[PDB]
């Protein structure tokens, strides 16, 4: 159940 | 001429003194053990310490003058004796005629009511000294102090709506993270109860830990009902996310040490939305979480990972959270009650 998102910059 | 809040404070304190009134002295003497000199000693040493910290300068807080602090302390000491009288007259043991010596010899109450009364006074004046300064300079533990906030809001109806909004603000700051620091007395309270954390059903449907976790659970249920409305998720996913947030409080309570409470609620949100067919990304999530009043960016952009070294919410989820919570979440590849 890994998150593959890189950053949380984009709103 | 005076601010709406400075003039409201002056109305409450008008005609009253920095000393017990004849009615409170009649309740102090009714006591087998009269508390008046213990109360006045607590007040003397809280005033000394406040004045010393107010009078001298730190790299982040410039110190200011004796005269504005002696006025600031005097008006807080008038509010104390007023709110103590209301507290004690409205107490059940006064309406039944029983001794209130035990109730009036709890120093943690007297200390934290004088501290709340000083923060009421400081905020009414938009003081550079922001919470948690008063309880930090008065050596008062957040886990013991928050309990007087409900008592002050109930015992002075002259408190402005802004003063109540602020008091409920700082109470949620405590239930969010200042009571979860590693040196908090909460971990003491856990220890004497064999580290068993109360579940939501044990407190919602009288215990330092019981009334702490019932405020924690209530606060987290409010912040979850908002997140689940602005992301249109199913009420049964809300029931499941909430069950994983309970799991991380009861079975992984160390995850909250020196952390924030929405950090473990957002990770409970993503991991249960991902385990089921209602996947919402951390991106979709922080767009709705942003609009919540307690949400500053440091909640999802400066999360403690190990200690020190700080990361962000995605890296805390991937390095720390999923290892300790996948077991439970993968069971949905018994739910807890969600309250109001």
């Amino acid at each position: 159940l890994v998150c593959h998102e890189v950053d949380l910059d984009d709103l | 001429e005076f601010t709406q809040s400075v003039s409201r404070l002056q109305s409450i304190v008008a005609g009253l003194k920095n000393a017990p009134s004849d009615q409170l002295i009649n309740i102090f003497e009714s006591c087998v053990r009269n508390p008046v000199e213990n109360i006045m000693k607590i007040l003397k040493g809280i005033g000394e310490t406040f004045c010393q910290h107010y009078t001298q300068s730190t790299d982040e807080q410039p110190g200011s003058h004796i005269d504005f602090a002696v006025n600031r302390l005097k008006l807080a000491e008038i509010l104390y004796y007023k709110i103590l009288e209301t507290v004690m007259v409205q107490e059940t043991r006064r309406l039944h005629g029983m001794d209130m010596s035990v109730l009036l010899e709890q120093d943690i109450f007297h200390r934290s009511l004088m501290a709340c009364c000083l923060e009421i006074v400081l905020f009414a004046y938009s003081s550079p000294r922001t919470f948690p300064w008063i309880i930090e300079v008065l050596n008062l533990q957040p886990f013991y102090f928050y309990k007087v906030i409900e008592v002050v809001i109930r015992s002075e109806e002259g408190l402005s709506r802004d003063m109540v909004k602020h008091l409920n603000s700082i109470e949620e700051q405590i239930l969010e993270s200042l009571a979860w620091s590693h040196d908090s007395a909460l971990w003491e309270a856990l220890q004497v109860s064999a580290n068993k954390v109360p579940t939501c059903e044990e407190v919602i449907f009288t215990g330092s830990l019981a009334l702490f976790y019932r405020k924690v659970y209530h606060l987290a249920s409010v912040r979850l009902r908002d997140l689940c409305l602005k992301l249109d998720v199913s009420n049964e996913l809300r029931r499941k996310i909430w069950t994983c947030f309970e799991f991380t409080l009861v079975h992984c309570p160390d995850l909250m040490k020196d952390r924030h409470l929405d950090q473990l609620l957002l990770c409970a949100f993503y991991i249960m939305a991902k385990v089921t067919k209602e996947e919402r990304t951390f991106q979709e999530i922080m767009k709705s979480y942003r609009n919540q009043p307690q949400a500053n960016s440091h909640v999802y952009r400066s999360v403690l990972l190990k200690s020190e070294e700080r990361g962000d919410l995605i890296k805390f989820y991937n390095t720390i959270y999923v290892g300790r919570v996948k077991s439970f979440a993968l069971k949905y590849d018994p739910l807890s009650p969600f309250p109001h």
